[PDB]
RNA sequence: UUCCGUUAACGAACGAGACCUCAGCCUGCUAACUAGCUAUGCGGAGCCAUCCCUCCGCAGCUAGCUUCUUAGAGGGACUAUGGCCGUUUAGGCCACGGAAGUUUGAGGCAAUAACAGGUCUGUCAUGCCCUUAGAUGUUCUGGGCCGCACGCGCGCUACACUGAUGUAUUCAACGAGUAUAUAGCCUUGGCCGACAGGCCCGGGUAAUCUUGGGAAAUUUCAUCGUGAUGGGGAUAGAUCAUUGCAAUUGUUGGUCUUCAACGAGGAAUGCCUAGUAAGCGCGAGUCAUCAGCUCGCGUUGACUACGUCCCUGCCCUUUGUACACACCG
């Protein structure tokens, strides 16, 4: 019955990682995870996988659909979607205390593979063209 | 410290030794907490005082590459420069490029400076010590600016201007922008003691 | 050839949403129409 | 198939395929055009016309219902106006329309009901066969 | 016999509109009708920014007026008289009802 | 470094960089880059950026390609 | 010939200087863990930080 | 001026706070074919290929469907718990936990007293004065507000390689569509056209169509090579097309050509403390046409500081005054 739909978020990038009990598949909107297209920010998407292991994923397959955000925000998003989706699957289907090991792998590395950033675009206010910046002042 | 995790998936963090125990506390390199695959993390540093001492150092170097307006925030470009830079360092030195940078941080950070303090009721610049964290902050600042200035209106690439800068600085030769700026600060501060 | 429906002024006019009010007569009638200044 | 292969290196393969896949017609305005209002010079590459085809033969493969007024956007870009601020600029449709015309005559794409341009049953085959022919 | 009759509700008022909305739903649930609602629609927010001054002097200060508009939809599988037999309760002040016969 | 102004001076295509010099210019630190050679030799680029391929087809060195036209060089082995 | 000597900030006293730009601290010499002298540090500095000192005889006064 | 308290005061009123709005958490609730996963039916392809495995399109009584979206309800944080500090009071610093510990973030509202502050050119709001038919009334034609020795302010574009150009690749959010006349404001798709722009069939008074707004910087791959260069794009010549009743003192958008100053800017001086500065583009106002502007939006995303009263100012107390249109005395 292994099926979990766990999400991850960054600024506006929302990723939803539906799962089935398969062999090794990880596909983002159908395209392989090995191909996402910041090729500098590729380890960030790969970061959960090299943290836990390809072995930990030996009986699951991943289809991680993304929408919104930008380029960098999405890679930080898929990171949580992969990382969170694993423990939710482990919580529901493997063991509750076999995921305590998994979590402390993710948490001792980076705390933001499970919990998002609340940071957002502060609104613009008048008297200037930024959140804080104000129009230049002249006296004479 | 334990963990076989490597930057860009090529360079080991074990076998880097930071000599001067003064700023061993703020080189976020040696402990296994600081190892990271990429010098790009959107960590909420600057949120509290001394928190940016916890930012991995190769990121702190990276953050400073984005200056003068037409580079602000272009961090993928900045990190890509870092990768090519360490390619060149190991290319030219065949040692641990992590060691080179942290030795380039340690040799090019001024230990003293002159500040306008006032004793007895009259102010003037007087000689003072420098805290380790501003010293690291200053060591980064000198290197990145020196690499920046040379690359400008030069066919040479920034990645390699940075690379010459770090190699010369880690050696300690009087050849880097960072080294000459460091020693002029000390000499002034020494005079106004 | 477009004036305020309230005063007949030719300047500062708000055609947006079809109010056809000047920027001042609108402000005078803004809450009555139902534009709440929430923020 | 198409998604397991690099959307760049693959299109090099498919750009080398519409050369040697027999041939087709080719405009007597091909080598002058800048492909957009905002471009500075015409495309540098001589065999750009098939690369534009190969790049745009995946568009219909990976989408459906794209007209010419949308294909213009897909290849448009920033426009620097000198003194005044730069904006977005929509590219030209003569190039985009004609690429469709050629691949229509060749059985990779067809005109689409409900509006647009839709991929062929058997054109899907080669875009998946040549896809298999990439490392 | 059993049609597709859609009731559309708009208003400037959150509380007031859900008074009517729920009453219609509980109106027809007491008749065990096929009541498919409420589908809740993105709130429209009309906006005007105007300069506070009548003379363009002083620190230029702007006030953002706005209006929330809320959009509600109910489906009833019923007749043109069963819809009207229900929708005769007191419509609260200002709430807009525009029932039409869908496809 | 008039090293696109020098790309046709007959010394170049005769021998200048066909090991006439570029044995050495990597050997300063033994594999010094394609661009360090590009300025540790006072001559710059694009007589070099053509030969960055030329020595590669001649099988004397191994090379890279990437974003900023970063390109690399190796001596021997 | 001065020899660079290391000390540790045991404690922090105030923020002296006209603009406040100088944190005044008490330092602990590592060669002799007995010499508690005042020094004037620039930059953010807490207890447990280690200051590199070129000279040592230069001693800060109270509220210097 | 918020409290603990003090106390010739006692008890109250405003302001502050509370409050109100968007953002940050809710696999819990109400749901939802104008939002949408998930499964299954088929259909297309690849391929150990026959099935299975993968990507895809189309419909349903598929859901013990609502994770993702919308919008309602309410839940949640109170410095709650722990530690040190402190009249051990009010409160301070920190730490595990947590979405969140600067009142969590940002805004709205916002006292008394005043200023001879601005606005009679927003208002058939308005006292007094001026004119009132040969008009300072109205209406029409044309010109001017745009003129150019010069000084000033907000800005746009740059002075390049952390780049220009030409490929390929592809990720948002906020808003917007007045019978708009015989398609018409936003405009999909078809065709003509090198660009510009046309002709055609249409969709939408809109989570339904435009548009899930396929945004740019960015990311790749080449070409250029320290040269006022292919940086930069002022100036000007020729022509074409659109808006409008009309384009001249070029409305604007094209094409070719012309290729200026500018080599990081003296004395001075502005804004700014985390999704912030800075970079990038988008929408809305005006609008027939014109956005180098303003109001909003999202995208990439730091350096530095966690302080002081030194300069500029503000609040309270004490003190001096020959000041009271108040030290610009
Ligand atoms: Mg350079
Ligand atoms: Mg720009
Ligand atoms: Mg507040
Ligand atoms: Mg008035
Ligand atoms: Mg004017
Ligand atoms: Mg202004
Ligand atoms: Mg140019
Ligand atoms: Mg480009
Ligand atoms: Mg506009
Ligand atoms: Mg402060
Ligand atoms: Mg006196
Ligand atoms: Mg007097
Ligand atoms: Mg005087
Ligand atoms: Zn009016």
């Amino acid at each position: 019955p292994g099926t979990v739909q766990c999400f991850g978020r960054k600024k506006t990038a929302v990723a939803v990682a539906y799962c089935k009990p398969g062999r090794g598949l990880i596909k983002v909107n159908g395209a392989p995870i090995e191909l996402i297209r910041p090729e500098m920010l590729r380890l960030k998407a790969f970061e959960p996988i090299l943290l836990a292991g390809r072995s930990r994923f030996k009986d699951i397959d991943m289809r991680i659909r993304v929408r919104g955000g930008g380029k960098t925000s999405q890679i930080y998003s898929i990171r949580q979607a992969i990382a969170k989706s694993l423990v939710a699957y482990y919580q529901k289907y493997v063991d509750e205390a076999a995921k305590k090991e998994v979590k402390e792998i993710f948490a001792r590395y980076d705390r933001t593979l499970l919990v998002a950033d609340p940071r957002r675009c502060e609104p613009k206010k008048f008297g200037g063209r930024g959140a804080r910046a104000r129009f230049q002042k002249s006296y004479r | 410290p334990g963990g076989d995790v490597k930057l860009f998936n090529r360079w080991t963090f074990e076998d880097v030794q930071v000599s001067d125990i003064s700023l061993n506390d703020y080189l976020a390199v040696t402990s296994m907490k600081h190892y990271t695959f990429l010098p790009h993390s959107a960590g909420r540093y600057s949120a509290k005082r001394f928190r940016k001492a916890q930012c991995p150092i190769i990121e702190r170097l990276t953050n400073s590459l984005m200056m003068h307006g037409r580079n602000n925030g272009k961090k993928i470009m900045a990190v890509r420069i870092i990768k090519h830079t360490m390619e060149i360092i190991h290319l030219l030195t065949d040692a641990n490029p992590i060691q080179i940078i942290v030795d380039a941080i340690i040799n090019s950070g001024p230990r003293e400076d002159a500040t306008r303090i006032g004793s007895a009721g009259v102010v003037r610049r007087q000689a003072v010590d420098i805290s380790p964290l501003r010293r690291v902050n200053q060591a980064i600042y000198l290197l990145t600016t020196g690499a920046r200035e040379s690359a400008f209106r030069n066919v040479k690439t920034i990645a390699e201007c940075l690379a010459d800068e770090l190699i010369n600085a880690a050696k300690g030769s009087s050849n880097s922008y960072a080294i000459k700026k460091k020693d002029e600060i000390e000499r002034v501060a020494k005079a106004n003691r | 050839s477009r004036v305020c429906r309230v005063c007949g002024n030719s300047h500062g006019l708000i055609r947006k949403y079809g109010l056809m009010c000047c920027r001042q007569c609108f402000r005078s009638n803004a809450k009555d129409i139902g534009f709440i200044k929430y923020r | 198939t198409v998604k397991d292969v690099n959307p760049h290196e693959f299109v090099k393969a498919y750009s080398a395929h519409l050369k040697r896949s027999g041939k087709m017609e080719l405009p007597e305005w091909v080598d002058i055009v800048k492909t957009a209002r905002f471009k500075e010079l015409p495309p540098s590459d001589a065999d750009w016309y098939y690369i534009r085809a190969a790049s745009m033969a995946r568009k219909i493969y990976l989408r459906q219902g794209i007209g010419i007024g949308g294909f213009q956007k897909i290849y448009g870009g920033r426009q620097r106006n000198g003194s005044r601020p730069p904006h977005f600029c929509k590219s030209s449709g003569a190039v985009s329309r004609n690429i469709l015309q050629e691949l229509q005559k060749m059985g990779i794409i067809d005109v689409d009901p409900k509006g647009g341009r839709l991929i062929t049953s058997q054109g899907r085959r080669d875009l998946d066969q040549v896809a298999g022919t990439v490392p | 016999v059993q049609h597709r009759i859609r009731i559309t509700l708009s208003s400037k008022s959150v509380k007031n509109l859900e008074k009517v909305c729920s009453d219609l739903v509980k109106g027809a649930k007491e008749k065990q009708l096929k009541v498919k609602g409420p589908v809740r629609m993105p709130t429209k927010v009309l906006n005007i920014t105007t300069r506070k001054s009548p003379c363009g002097e002083g620190t230029n200060t702007w006030d953002r007026f706005e209006m929330r508009v809320h959009k509600r939809v109910i489906d009833l599988v019923s007749s043109p008289d069963v819809v009207k037999q229900i929708t005769s309760i007191t419509i609260e002040p200002g709430v807009e009802v525009e029932v039409t016969i869908s496809d | 470094g008039k090293q696109k102004e020098k790309v046709n001076n007959a010394v170049l295509f005769d021998q200048a960089t066909y090991d006439k010099l570029l044995t050495e210019v990597p050997k300063y630190k033994q594999i010094t880059p394609s661009v360090l050679s590009e300025r540790l030799r006072i001559n710059g680029s694009l007589a070099r950026r053509a030969i960055k391929d030329l020595m590669e087809r001649g099988l004397i060195r191994m090379v890279s390609i990437h974003s900023s036209q970063q390109i690399f060089t190796r001596a021997t082995n | 010939d001065t020899q660079v000597k290391l000390a540790v900030v045991v404690k922090v006293m105030g923020r002296t200087g006209s603009r406040g730009q100088v944190t005044q601290v008490r330092v602990k010499f590592l060669d002799d863990q007995n010499r508690l002298i005042m020094r004037n540090v620039k930059g953010p500095v807490r207890e447990g930080d280690i200051l590199t000192l070129l000279e040592s005889e230069r001693e800060a006064r109270r509220l210097r």
